[PDB]
RNA sequence: UAGCGGCGAGCGAACGGGGAGCAGCCCAGAGCCUGAAUCAGUGUGUGUGUUAGUGGAAGCGUCUGGAAAGGCGCGCGAUACAGGGUGACAGCCCCGUACACAAAAAUGCACAUGCUGUGAGCUCGAUGAGUAGGGCGGGACACGUGGUAUCCUGUCUGAAUAUGGGGGGACCAUCCUCCAAGGCUAAAUACUCCUGACUGACCGAUAGUGAACCAGUACCGUGAGGGAAAGGCGAAAAGAACCCCGGCGAGGGGAGUGAAAAAGAACCUGAAACCGUGUACGUACAAGCAGUGGGAGCACGCUUAGGCGUGUGACUGCGUACCUUUUGUAUAAUGGGUCAGCGACUUAUAUUCUGUAGCAAGGUUAACCGAAUAGGGGAGCCGAAGGGAAACCGAGUCUUAACU
């Protein structure tokens, strides 16, 4: 039968044009009042899933 | 496609018990225990081809040195001699010479001295 | 590219694609073992030991006797026991890419005239569905291990080659690869080659 | 050329291990699975995304984003398009009388990709403004 | 995929598109014309299936052999060379097979027709209430109460009446669409205890059914229930008349049959463990994984000597089995009494990579049709465009008021 997409993957990984993934940074839920305006700023702006995790999410999005 | 193995099986079993001819009890007889014998037959086999070549040099060593002490030197001195003669004959050769022409061993046995001298 | 009629002593005009290519071997290798597979009818099982005859008991218990731990009489270690992988019914066929089919063809046709195995006349047929009638023509034309493809079906010549073991009959559009290359000479009318030519683009 | 005449290319057959069958192969007694452990089990190994019990990188993340119902009824469509079409109209129909979009998109973007050679009519289309630059030197038209 | 989801593990649509098949009716009612289409039960007719059957071509010589279907020679049939049997492998010996035929009787299905019954078309009507809706508790919808439409209802309630009502995924307006609370309906779809025919890169006696065999038996169990082992003389019984030892035994030796008894009924082949008789060599002052390296002697063959083959092995150097598990095992850790047979990385569908082949900015079709491994079918799918959460823009895009 067909492979099932790991659908809690699918809603947090994006495949960009060259087959890598862009994600959302985390950190930026809540507790920011302490956190600082320059850190914050930094973590808005997606961001590329690194070398060492490729394998695990490429398994969890067959169809990607 | 089903596969019967009796023809193959047979005839792995009977080429290990071939090899086990002369062995004792089950080792010529019970193909476990034959195995096993044969493996150290090769074992042993593959060591004492280097060991030969050991065991016949000290051989022949124990009897030139018989034939050089009665000629009146020693082994060692007798093979630094004949070095330093130039005469490359080696300890086979030198170890059938003493036995079977004592006159010519002898006769190697004063180019040694001489050369030492 | 022309073949010669093997008696009109015409020529008939052909496509040098269809009967003038190399012969790409793997390709019509790959095309024949599929047509062969595809044969097959893959009709059989044997038992798992789910579906071996008998009940779950645990045949004895699991501590004490000095036995080996057992727990299904249909166990495949056992004599009477399941098959580890049993079968099922399969289908073997293959795919294989029409483009790839037609390829075959024509390598199959170009080696076939290129070894002087392909025989090209204007008519074929006899007159009676005799199998006598179509022998003595055979003889005549000094054919013996022969497919005969035609344009048409023809009715007396299928009956007639029936029992000749040697000799298959064919019409232009029933054609296959491993019948292309199973007998020693094929010959073909005139317009079972225009209408192949047509089939092969 | 016979039945027994015939090989496959080399290196398209190759054989498939089989573990299990002794010394010599280099696939026996442990089959390439190493000593013990889950992963040497019959029906052993840990599922996609396991991680060994660490928050895994999947649920560690955030969701984002939402799913827009409208890229779905709408396509883009190429330059190299154009000229597929039966009658040098292109409309939402043309395209999908012609296979280029999905029967169900309602909107279509002609894009910069490929190459227009021959005067077209655009019509009901969005045009970037490159596409527009190339179907115009083509002699072509767009309107809304 | 969209979604559902301790948004975990998992669960998983529909719109729309391609196909198989296609069929539409009745009541909620009285009149008029009236047995008018339809269905069913059923007589008769023809047709045609099933349950017995009938015919069904063509070879002889020679050699080997116990026997010819085999070898060799020359013939012949074939819409029949599918298969089986026959003293070894048979188109032409036998049974068949291709093809052509056949039913007194019962029965299937079909058109036709009689019959009892059923009612046709027409006009003017009528239009499904404890229902829809709602509150509470549950259940079903891919949808877990969610912002949750739709469905069912255990409990409490409860409408409007075509100027009316439902739905369009909370809800409202607009618009579009349909008409609940009555019923029937063939095909395409699911299956195989059974019957006939045919087939298999399915098994071939530890396999294949549990069961090739008097097996759901023997046997076990109070019972539900569990559940075996076990095929092969030979072409033909010609299955050994007769004689001898023996208990009017078992068993054997002759005779005879047979090609063979190197087929004698425990019967084809007849492996291995295991046990004997015989011969060669070694062995009763000698210590250990039993071999291996050196090696006398004896026996047996050579070569016609040549200090070689084979068997044995006094004496001598070295030497603590295998598997497993371990940092590490001669280990006094595990496992195996031995032999023979069986016994463990498969299969299906997805997915990606490598190798290989085809075609190439294209590649490929799926169900299905079929002229059936062809051809048709391009519904789809992947790819040639990305960026952005998205609208959207697009070789760009997003970020930000804008980017050096
Ligand atoms: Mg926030
Ligand atoms: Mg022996
Ligand atoms: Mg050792
Ligand atoms: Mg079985
Ligand atoms: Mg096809
Ligand atoms: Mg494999
Ligand atoms: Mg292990
Ligand atoms: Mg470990
Ligand atoms: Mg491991
Ligand atoms: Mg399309
Ligand atoms: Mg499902
Ligand atoms: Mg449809
Ligand atoms: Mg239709
Ligand atoms: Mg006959
Ligand atoms: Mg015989
Ligand atoms: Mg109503
Ligand atoms: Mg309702
Ligand atoms: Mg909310
Ligand atoms: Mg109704
Ligand atoms: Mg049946
Ligand atoms: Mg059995
Ligand atoms: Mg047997
Ligand atoms: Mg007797
Ligand atoms: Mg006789
Ligand atoms: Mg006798
Ligand atoms: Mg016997
Ligand atoms: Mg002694
Ligand atoms: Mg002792
Ligand atoms: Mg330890
Ligand atoms: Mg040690
Ligand atoms: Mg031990
Ligand atoms: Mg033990
Ligand atoms: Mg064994």
């Amino acid at each position: 039968p067909k492979i099932k997409t790991v659908r809690g993957a699918a809603k947090r990984f994006k495949k960009t044009g060259k087959g890598g993934f862009k994600h959302k940074h985390a950190n930026l839920r809540h507790i920011l009042t302490k956190k600082a305006t320059k850190r914050k700023r930094h973590l808005r702006p997606k961001a590329m899933v690194s070398k060492g995790d490729l394998g695990l999410v490429i398994a969890c999005l067959p169809y990607a | 496609a089903r596969v019967k193995r009796g023809v193959i099986a047979r005839a792995r079993h009977k080429k290990i018990l071939k090899q086990a001819k002369g062995y004792y009890g089950a080792r010529s007889r019970v193909y476990r225990v034959a195995f096993q014998a044969v493996i150290k037959a090769g074992q042993y086999a593959y060591r004492d081809r280097r060991q030969r070549k050991r065991q016949f040099r000290q051989l022949w060593i124990a009897r030139i040195n018989a034939a050089a002490r009665q000629n009146g030197i020693s082994y060692s001195k007798f093979i630094n001699g004949l070095k330093k003669a130039s005469v490359e004959i080696d300890r086979k050769i030198l170890a059938d010479i003493a036995v079977f022409d004592k006159v010519a061993f002898t006769a190697l046995v004063e180019k040694a001295k001489a050369a030492l001298a | 590219m022309e073949l010669v009629l093997k008696d009109a002593q015409s020529a008939l005009t052909v496509s040098e694609t269809t009967f003038g290519r190399d012969f790409n071997e793997a390709l019509v290798h790959q095309v024949v073992v599929a047509y062969a597979a595809g044969a097959r009818q893959g009709t059989r099982a044997q038992k798992t030991r789910a579906e071996v005859t008998g009940s779950g008991k645990k045949p004895w218990r699991q501590k004490g006797t000095g036995r080996a731990r057992s727990g299904s009489i249909k166990s495949p270690i056992w004599r009477s026991g399941g098959v580890t992988f049993a079968a099922r019914p399969q289908d073997h066929s293959q795919k294989v890419n029409k483009k790839m089919y037609r390829g075959a063809l024509k390598s199959i046709l170009s080696e076939l005239v290129r070894q002087d195995r392909l025989i090209v006349v204007e008519k074929f047929s006899v007159e009676a569905p005799k199998t006598k009638l179509l022998a003595q023509k055979l003889k005549d034309m000094a054919l013996e291990d022969v497919l005969i493809i035609t344009g048409e079906l023809d009715e007396n010549l299928f009956l007639a080659a029936r029992n000749l073991h040697k000799v298959d009959v064919r019409d232009a559009t029933g054609i296959d690869p491993v019948s292309l290359i199973a007998f020693d000479k094929v010959v073909m009318t005139a317009d079972a080659v225009k209408q192949v030519e047509e089939m092969l683009a | 050329m016979r039945l027994n005449t015939l090989s496959p290319a080399e290196g398209s057959k190759k054989a498939g291990k089989r573990l299990g069958r002794g010394i010599g192969s280099g696939l026996g007694k442990t089959g390439g699975r190493g000593h013990k452990g889950q992963k040497s089990r019959s029906g052993g190994g840990v599922r996609r995304g396991f991680e060994g019990g660490q928050m895994p990188l999947y649920r560690r993340l955030p969701k984002f984003g939402f799913t827009s119902r409208k890229a779905a009824i709408t396509a883009e469509i190429r330059l190299s398009d154009l000229a597929k079409v039966e009658g040098g109209v292109v409309d939402l129909n043309t395209l999908k009388a012609a296979n280029i979009i999905g029967i169900q998109i309602e909107f279509a973007k002609v894009i910069l990709a490929g190459e227009v050679t021959t005067p077209v009519t655009v019509r009901g289309l969005r045009v970037t403004k490159g596409a527009r630059a190339a179907i115009e030197a083509a002699g072509g038209k767009i309107e809304e």
